[PDB]
């Protein structure tokens, strides 16, 4: 329809970005010894 | 569980304690009766007495319109009334 | 630790950490400046607010050039 | 350390200082008006927010057969008969555009009895 | 002149009927004062 | 036709809508408090028309 | 100079300083007067 | 140079991963219709 | 070990890796106004400051760096429209060019600090160990600010040894970029005043200067040492935060009031203009000074210039927009080309008419026209079932005077009520949809995002004082509490 | 014990008590106000 | 495209909460 | 000590009713404004202000009254008894709507008096101060709506003149005029106070019936131990229940509670920027590619095109009585209708 | 210009995924004790 060029751009990165910090972080607390 | 005033219990029961409220709080609300019965309530706040909200004819507003020369304008607004 | 020449010449100004002057010091004199300060601010606010209109202080878009 | 660790699934004790949050919020108001039963706390908790929403349920239901809020338009008039108004008239107008305006093709007759 | 003496229990029952009566009052202005609609 | 006079509300993503706006429509006002099961349509297209999902929902 | 709003503020800056005067002492007082420890 | 010995390690627990992913999506779907307004 | 959300608190105490972490701060703030430069030079068109200047075509930090004497470019335009004028150096772009270098210094050094972290001069001599003298920084630091913003009044608002700042006159028509003397009067507080601006800052400096000396001799009074944790450098953090927000409170308010210091030939008018009619009422004092000698009407209004008539569009007016209606004004409305002219509506029997205008509050607003006494005389109907002032009934016409239709009437009842239906914006003109692709929904002014932002990032910042804060006088209670069971009895 | 009288406690109860039943005489009144 | 994205996004949660039910940290008593 | 540590001693004596530095500043205020409202309500009309009848004195009832806001005219003026307006007078600041600035400016300072208070009473008992950063959330609302809203605005006359009823318009005015009710923040914001009012409700519960018996009597709120020891209720068995029937479940009391901060205090949080934007106008009305398709399509039809003609009505019908300084006159013919209605 | 609508998420979601990816492990990798 007519919507917004960088609707799409600004939704995928608004959920990628915080999403990947949290999984870095969760992988390595998961992976730290002991 | 305690601090130094005297248990409201005790003091709502105390005879004292009527003797000395059975004349005060009606005394207050017979005040405050006789300042709106005495109409002195109505100018303390500039309030509207039901003969007062236009002039006879008139079905306009005395919207105040600047504020500086704001209270000369409401002045005048009672000049209409009568 | 790591000195280094800047480091040195800096020495001083950090170093007396902890040291107070006793007591209540400066404060009473702070104290002034401070309700000073809090009757200016007062002041200013007012004016922009046109509560506190001062002759010669016109303001607006005006009064500029 | 997340202060939150200081908690361990399955514990006997308490894990705060009931009597210490009592002490904190009864000075804050005064303390009869304070809660020093964690069962009564709890209760109240639970007992407000329900019983609230009962009724806005109630309400609904009772809307829903006509029974509407209060209806002060033109109370206040003055000594000739002059309609005064009061912020319940300008809920009103307010209330008169929604009316006006919904359904736009819906209504072929004057009172809107559905 | 102190130390409980006017049982609370009656302290409460007159108080609480004094409340339902000026509350009352209100009610009745409610169709009666200038809020009404008449 | 949630308002039974023929003038259709689409409220569904591919439809035009977004999160937002989007919706599942009441059932017809032609329709008013009848029981609307699919099994009361001559067709799916009928049923979708007149909010049958609303109801089954 | 010096101009009705000019005399209003004063009139205000000083009812002012009078309530935080009479209120710090009656406070100042009253709290002289019991404490022991 | 030295092992600096002001670090700390970093953790995230599973549920927290969770709580967070939670509240990244939900909002992706709260806002994402007014990016594409 | 560490949550999440207090990975930076490896740095409590840790001066060297603080100043790195700062030291990488600054060099982002800077490496991003650098850049946003860039951007706005890339897209920015200085073909028209009249009708299409900067605030239209969402500059947002090009205004910033017109208000203290950058206005030109290396590329031969200027701001305020002139040509063959030679910026030096100093341009748009070497601002732009600056910055960005600024940041790439700013970063190596970021890194040379965080290597070198153990330098002596972070470590008591006394207790060796980790300590800042904060009292004394503070003395430092402040006594700097003030030299530094004596001089920035002193000599760059003053021209001394500088280029001046913005200046305007009442309506937004001649401001540039000029020298202004200091004024220490009382009219020197009145937010409008440049010289205000000049004398603050020298006064202030002055006093800043003063006020740094103090602190860098007198020491603490222990009883405030005690009371506000100094010492602990995370309640340094909860004074400037207070500070900071406090300022920005205050940026946001002048920016939507205005002020000397938020310039409308650079961050566009002012919702309040509007509201009292401001420009329409300096077009009719010009217009009826032309009428008095003796210029027709056509003359008159003829001689009201386009960027004037400009300012007197709600199209222009902060107060109408949205938030998530994204992009520059033109994105809106379209790109400003020319006035149409002033409409002037009579109805058959000659009367004049007039449009009522269209409050910022209202996204749609009727087409009502009345006299002078405010009788409604004609409008554009509902229903049209029982019609009594419709244009049609009413033989309502449009001339217009001065602009693209000057000198032209219409007649057709469509065409007529398509302006008035105009009108209700103030003046009527003419935009290029096309370019922009826009869509014809109104879009806010720079004066208006920073406003927004800058009124949030505000609030927002009250909750971190007021937590950093806590933290503070707290800190010992902190983790939790412990035994005992004392309440009441004192 | 030996309890005293005028004490804080006393001065907020009055602040909010004595207003109170002057504003509940002064409504009370209203309602015979006509036209 | 829109509805892709909306649609994505709302797959994604429902598979967060298969995630968070049935693989969540078995939550253990006294000991930890 | 000394006359400090004296006043000090004083103010922070365990009375019935703490006192403390604090309550220099919230008793006044707090007072004042709870005053100012209940003399309003009753005594001081609207009428040379919003032409409207608004105290008891007049005839309105507890729904009805209300300590409207000041004339247009006067601004953001700060409307001081003593300032240009009133002149020192007070009839005429009553006339004025002073009494709103008045009740406005007044709970202002009594709200930072307040927090301040929980601080020096939190820091006293040796508490955390979580009570107050928790009531941040209700400054922001009072800050940003009384205050930061109408300093956008054309003046304190559109701010929420205090009074029920009187608020009510306040909330039809926003869904009218702003299209509040399709804002991301107030979104979020009911999210939080709608899911803030589910955690009280649900813990409430939880705990009720989850508890162990400690008592001999149905009546089980006796059987509590005011002083500590062990759990009063089963937190292992609750989150069994929950994980069964919910599928998901807390088990970290020390989360579970500072959820329950969190929760509310975001929530009103976001619906506070919400409104910080609606004081520049910045709102959310509309979905720009919605109205493009509505113009060249007219059989294009969503519960958002019908919730914007409500609007187009609720500003027709209300804008005149609702803005007298507006002399607005909105003929007949004019004013969007449907049909028969 | 005239180019491809989809070219900037394509070219972002080309360089995020996966160095996201490459980032995830190599941070559990670089945290694991001994
Ligand atoms: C935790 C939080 C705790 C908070 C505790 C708060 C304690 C006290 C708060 C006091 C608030 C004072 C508000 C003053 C004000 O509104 O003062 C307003 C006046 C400006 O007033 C307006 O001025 C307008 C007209 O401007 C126009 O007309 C003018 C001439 O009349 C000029 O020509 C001007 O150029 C032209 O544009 C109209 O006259 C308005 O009616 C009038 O109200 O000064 C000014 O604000 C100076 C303003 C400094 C503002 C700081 C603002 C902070 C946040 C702002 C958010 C805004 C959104
Ligand atoms: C800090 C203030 C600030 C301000 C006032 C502006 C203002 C402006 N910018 Mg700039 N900008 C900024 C910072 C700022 N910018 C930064 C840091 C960058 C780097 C990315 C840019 C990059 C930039 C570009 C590339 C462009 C602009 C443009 C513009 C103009 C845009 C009009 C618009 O569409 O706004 C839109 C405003 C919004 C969409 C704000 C809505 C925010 C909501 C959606 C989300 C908040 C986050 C989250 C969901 C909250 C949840 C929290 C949780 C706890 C619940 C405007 C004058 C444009 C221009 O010049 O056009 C001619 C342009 O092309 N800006
Ligand atoms: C102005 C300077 C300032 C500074 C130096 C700090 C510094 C700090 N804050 Mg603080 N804060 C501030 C302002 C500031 N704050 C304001 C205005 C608020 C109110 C919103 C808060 C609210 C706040 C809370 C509630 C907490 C802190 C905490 C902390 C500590 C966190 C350690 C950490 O690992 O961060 C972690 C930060 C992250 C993991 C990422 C956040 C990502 C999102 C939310 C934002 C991304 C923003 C984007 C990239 C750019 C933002 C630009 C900005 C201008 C808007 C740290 C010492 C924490 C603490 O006290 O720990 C002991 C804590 O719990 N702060
Ligand atoms: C609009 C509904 C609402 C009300 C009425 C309300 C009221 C109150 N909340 C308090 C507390 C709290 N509320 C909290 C969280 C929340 N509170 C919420 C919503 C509300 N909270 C929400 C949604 C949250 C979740 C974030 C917390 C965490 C606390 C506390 O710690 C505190 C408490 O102690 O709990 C009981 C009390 C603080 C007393 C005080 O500070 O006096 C000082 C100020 C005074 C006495 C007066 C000045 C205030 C001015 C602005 C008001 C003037 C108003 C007129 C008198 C009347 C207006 C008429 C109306 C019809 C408009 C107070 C009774
Ligand atoms: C002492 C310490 C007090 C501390 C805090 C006090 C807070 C007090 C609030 C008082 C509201 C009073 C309203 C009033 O008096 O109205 C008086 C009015 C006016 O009633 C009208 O009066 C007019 C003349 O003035 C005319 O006669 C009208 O016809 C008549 O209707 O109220 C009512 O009729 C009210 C019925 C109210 C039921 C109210 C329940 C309120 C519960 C509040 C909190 C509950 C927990
Ligand atoms: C008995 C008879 C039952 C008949 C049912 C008919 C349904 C017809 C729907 C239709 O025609 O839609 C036609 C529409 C609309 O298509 C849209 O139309 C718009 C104008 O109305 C615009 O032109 C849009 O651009 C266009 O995309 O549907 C679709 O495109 C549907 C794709 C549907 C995929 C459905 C998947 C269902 C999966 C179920 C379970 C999956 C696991
Ligand atoms: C002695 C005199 C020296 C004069 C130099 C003049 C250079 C002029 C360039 C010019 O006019 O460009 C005009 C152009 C072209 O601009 C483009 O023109 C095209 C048609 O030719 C299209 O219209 C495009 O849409 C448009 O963007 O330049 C720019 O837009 C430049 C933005 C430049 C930013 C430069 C930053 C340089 C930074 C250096 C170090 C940074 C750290
Ligand atoms: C408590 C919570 C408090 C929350 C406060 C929250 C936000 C305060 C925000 C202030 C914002 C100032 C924003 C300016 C935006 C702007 O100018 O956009 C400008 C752009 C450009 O917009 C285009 O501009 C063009 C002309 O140059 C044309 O006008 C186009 O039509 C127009 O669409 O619009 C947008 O970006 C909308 C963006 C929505 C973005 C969501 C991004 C999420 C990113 C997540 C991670 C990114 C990592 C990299
Ligand atoms: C404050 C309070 C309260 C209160 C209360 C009250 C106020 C009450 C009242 C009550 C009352 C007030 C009652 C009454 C009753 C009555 C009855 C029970 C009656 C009966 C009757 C009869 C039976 C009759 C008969 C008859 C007659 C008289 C005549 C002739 C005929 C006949 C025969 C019919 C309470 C406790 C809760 C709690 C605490 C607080
Ligand atoms: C090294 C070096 C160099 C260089 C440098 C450079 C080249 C740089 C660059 C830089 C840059 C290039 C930078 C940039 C930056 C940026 C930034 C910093 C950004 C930011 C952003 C943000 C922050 C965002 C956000 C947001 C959003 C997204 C939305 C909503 C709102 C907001 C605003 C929040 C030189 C040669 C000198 C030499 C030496 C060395
Ligand atoms: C106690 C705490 C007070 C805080 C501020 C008090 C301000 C008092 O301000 C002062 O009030 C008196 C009335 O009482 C005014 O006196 C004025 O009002 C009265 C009516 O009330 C008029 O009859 C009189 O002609 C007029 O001058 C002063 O002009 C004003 O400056
Ligand atoms: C245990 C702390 N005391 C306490 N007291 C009260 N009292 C009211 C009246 C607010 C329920 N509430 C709480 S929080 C549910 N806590
Ligand atoms: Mn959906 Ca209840 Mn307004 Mn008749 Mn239709
Ligand atoms: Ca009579
Ligand atoms: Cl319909
Ligand atoms: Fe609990």
């Amino acid at each position: 329809m007519e919507v917004n060029q960088l609707g799409l751009i600004a939704t995928a990165l608004f959920v990628l970005v915080p999403s990947v910090f949290l999984i870095i972080l969760y992988v390595q607390t998961e992976s730290q010894q002991k | 569980g305690t601090t130094g005033e005297r248990p409201f219990s005790d003091i709502i029961t105390s005879v004292r304690y009527w003797v000395i409220h059975s004349i005060t709080i009606p005394a207050l609300f017979i005040a405050g009766w006789l300042f709106v019965s005495t109409g002195l309530a109505y100018d303390v706040f500039g309030t509207p007495r039901p003969d007062s909200y236009y002039a006879q004819e008139q079905r306009s507003i005395p919207l105040v319109t600047d504020r500086f020369e704001a209270k000369q304008q409401v002045e005048t607004f009672l000049e209409q009334l009568k | 630790a790591r000195r280094t020449w800047l480091g040195d010449i800096l020495r001083p100004l950090n170093s007396e950490y902890g040291k107070v002057a006793p007591g209540w010091g400066t404060t009473p004199l702070m104290a002034v400046f401070m309700g000073l300060f809090l009757v200016f601010l007062l002041i200013i606010l007012e004016i922009y607010n046109s509560t506190l209109i001062l002759d010669g202080v016109n303001v607006s878009w005006k009064a500029l050039g | 350390e997340s202060a939150n660790y200081g908690y361990k699934f399955g514990q006997e004790e308490e894990t705060y200082n009931i009597v210490a949050a009592h002490g904190y919020f009864g000075r804050l108001i005064f303390q009869y008006a304070s809660f020093n039963n964690s069962r009564s706390l709890h209760f109240f908790l639970a007992a407000w927010p329900v019983v609230g929403v009962w009724f806005t349920a109630l309400g609904i239901s009772t809307m829903a057969f006509n029974l509407n809020g209060f209806n002060f338009n033109h109370s206040v008039i003055d000594a000739k008969g002059n309609v005064i108004n009061t912020w319940a008239d300008i809920i009103n107008r307010a209330n008169l555009g929604m009316e006006v305006m919904h359904e736009r093709n819906a209504h072929n007759f004057p009172l809107d009895l559905a | 002149s102190e130390g409980g003496r006017i049982p609370l229990w009656i302290v409460a029952t007159v108080a609480g009927m004094g409340v339902i009566v000026i509350v009352g009052l209100f009610f009745y202005g409610a169709y009666a004062g200038l809020g009404s609609s008449l | 036709d949630i308002d039974g006079i023929r003038e259709p509300v689409s409220g569904s993503l591919l439809y035009g809508n977004n999160i937002i706006t989007g919706a599942v429509v009441p059932s017809s006002n032609a329709i008013g408090l009848h029981f609307y099961p699919i099994w009361e349509a001559a067709s799916l297209d009928e049923w979708l028309y007149n909010g049958g999902p609303y109801q089954l929902i | 100079t010096i101009t009705p709003s000019l005399k209003g503020f004063f009139i205000g800056l000083l009812s002012g300083a009078v309530v935080l005067g009479l209120t710090f002492a009656v406070l100042i007082a009253i709290s002289q007067i019991d404490k022991v420890q | 140079m030295e092992p600096n010995p002001n670090r700390q390690p970093v953790e995230l627990n599973r549920t927290s991963l969770y709580l967070g992913l939670l509240l990244i999506l939900v909002l992706a779907l709260l806002f994402s219709s007014y990016f594409f307004n | 070990g560490l949550p999440w959300y207090r990975v930076h608190t490896v740095l409590i105490n840790d001066p060297g890796r603080l100043i790195a972490a700062h030291l990488m701060h600054t060099a982002l703030v800077a490496g991003w106004a650098g850049s946003m430069a860039l951007y706005e030079l890339a897209t920015f068109d200085p073909s028209d400051p009249v009708l299409n200047p900067m605030w239209r075509q969402g500059m947002f930090v090009l205004p910033f760096m017109a208000r203290l004497g950058v206005t030109g470019s290396w590329s031969g335009w200027s701001i305020t429209g002139e040509t063959g004028i030679d910026p030096g150096f100093w341009s748009f772009e070497g601002v732009a060019l600056a910055h960005i270098v600024l940041s790439g210094l700013l970063f190596l050094a970021a890194c040379w600090h965080w290597v070198y972290w153990d330098l002596e001069l972070f470590r008591d001599p006394r207790t060796g160990e980790p300590a800042l003298d904060l009292p004394k920084m503070f003395g430092i630091h402040l006594f700097l600010a003030g030299l530094l913003c004596f001089g920035f009044g002193a000599f760059h608002l003053t021209g001394l040894f500088g280029p001046g700042m913005w200046v305007s006159d009442p309506y937004g028509l001649t401001g540039s970029v000029q020298p202004v003397a200091p004024e220490w009067g009382p009219d020197g507080f009145n937010p409008y005043n440049p010289g205000g601006v000049v004398a603050h800052h020298i006064a202030a400096g002055i006093v800043g200067i003063i006020a740094g000396l103090f602190h860098i001799l007198v020491r603490p009074p222990q009883r405030l040492y005690k009371a506000l944790r100094m010492g602990n450098i995370e309640t340094v953090l909860s004074s400037s935060i207070a500070a900071v927000f406090f300022a920005a409170f205050v940026v946001a308010g002048t920016m939507w009031y205005g002020s000397a210091t938020t310039p409308i030939e650079l961050f566009g008018p002012t919702r309040y203009q509007w509201d009292s009619s401001y420009f329409q009422q300096e077009i009719n004092r010009r217009v009826q000074a032309s009428l008095a000698s003796g210029a027709t009407l056509e003359e008159a209004w003829s001689a009201i210039p386009e960027k004037l008539a400009f300012y007197d569009y709600i199209g222009n007016n902060p107060a109408k927009g949205g938030l998530f209606r994204t992009g520059p004004m033109n994105k809106g409305d379209g790109i400003a080309q020319a006035w149409k002219g002033h409409a002037v509506f009579r109805n058959k029997e000659g009367e004049e008419l007039f449009v009522r205008r269209m409050p910022a509050f209202f996204e749609s607003f009727p087409v009502i026209l009345t006299d002078k006494n405010g009788v409604v005389k004609a409008d554009i109907p509902f229903r049209r079932a029982e019609s009594k002032y419709s244009f049609e009934q009413q033989g309502v016409t449009v001339s217009f005077y001065g602009g693209e239709l000057n000198g032209q009437t219409f007649t057709d009842p469509p065409t007529v009520k398509s302006y008035a239906r105009k009108a209700i914006f103030g003046e009527i003109f003419e935009f290029d949809t096309e370019t922009l692709n826009s869509d014809g929904i109104f879009r806010t002014s720079p004066r208006g995002w920073f406003t927004f932002a800058h009124a949030v990032f505000a609030l927002l910042f009250f909750f971190g004082h007021i937590w950093h804060g806590a933290r503070t006088l707290f800190r010992d209670v902190f983790s939790g509490i412990d035994p005992e069971l004392s309440p009441e009895q004192v | 014990v030996s309890y005293p009288i005028f004490t804080v406690r006393w001065v907020a109860v009055h602040t909010l008590a004595v207003p109170t039943i002057f504003f509940l005489g002064a409504i009370a009144a209203m309602q015979f106000i006509q036209r | 495209m829109e509805t892709i994205t909306y649609v994505f996004i709302f797959a994604c949660i429902i598979a967060l909460f298969f995630f968070a039910i049935f693989f969540r940290e078995p939550p253990r008593i006294t000991k930890k | 000590r000394g006359w400090f540590d004296i006043l000090d001693d004083w103010l922070k004596r365990d009375r019935f009713v703490f006192v403390g530095w604090s309550g220099i500043l919230l008793f006044p205020c707090a007072y004042l404004a709870l005053g100012g409202w209940l003399t309003g309500t009753t005594f001081v009309t609207s009428w040379y202000t919003h032409g409207l009848a608004s105290s008891y004195l007049e005839g309105c009832n507890f729904l009805t009254v209300a300590v409207s806001t000041p004339a247009n005219s006067m601004g953001h003026s700060l409307l001081l008894l003593w300032g240009p307006e009133a002149q020192g007078d007070f009839t005429r600041w009553c006339q004025l709507g002073g009494l709103w600035t008045f009740i406005a400016l007044h709970g202002a300072f009594g709200l930072i008096g307040f927090m301040l208070r929980q601080f020096e009473i939190a820091r006293l008992v040796g508490v955390r101060p979580y009570n107050a950063i928790a009531f941040s959330a209700p400054i922001a609302v009072f800050v940003s709506v009384f205050l930061i809203y109408p300093l956008g605005q054309s003046s304190w006359f559109f701010a929420p003149s205090f009074g029920v009823a009187a608020i009510f318009r306040f909330l039809l005015f926003f869904q009218g005029f702003h299209n509040w009710t399709l804002n991301p923040f107030h979104m979020m914001g009911v999210a939080g106070v709608l899911g803030g009012a589910l955690l009280c409700a649900i813990h409430g519960a939880t705990v009720e019936n989850t508890l162990f018996q400690d008592g001999e009597g149905a009546s089980t709120f006796r059987a509590f131990n005011p002083t500590q020891a062990e759990e009063t209720y089963s937190m292992v068995t609750a989150n069994r229940f929950w994980s069964q029937i919910f599928g998901i479940a807390f088990s970290n009391k020390r989360w579970l509670h500072f959820f329950m901060l969190f929760v509310p205090v975001t929530g009103l949080w976001m619906s506070a920027i919400g409104v910080v934007g609606l004081a520049l106008n910045l709102r959310s009305y509309d979905f720009i590619s919605q109205e493009i398709r509505a113009a060249e399509d007219p059989e294009f039809e969503t519960f958002y095109t019908k919730n914007l003609l409500l609007n187009e009505g609720i500003r027709a019908w209300m804008a005149p009585q609702d803005q007298p300084h507006e002399n607005f006159v909105f003929p007949e013919e004019v004013l969007p209708r449907g049909n028969a209605l």
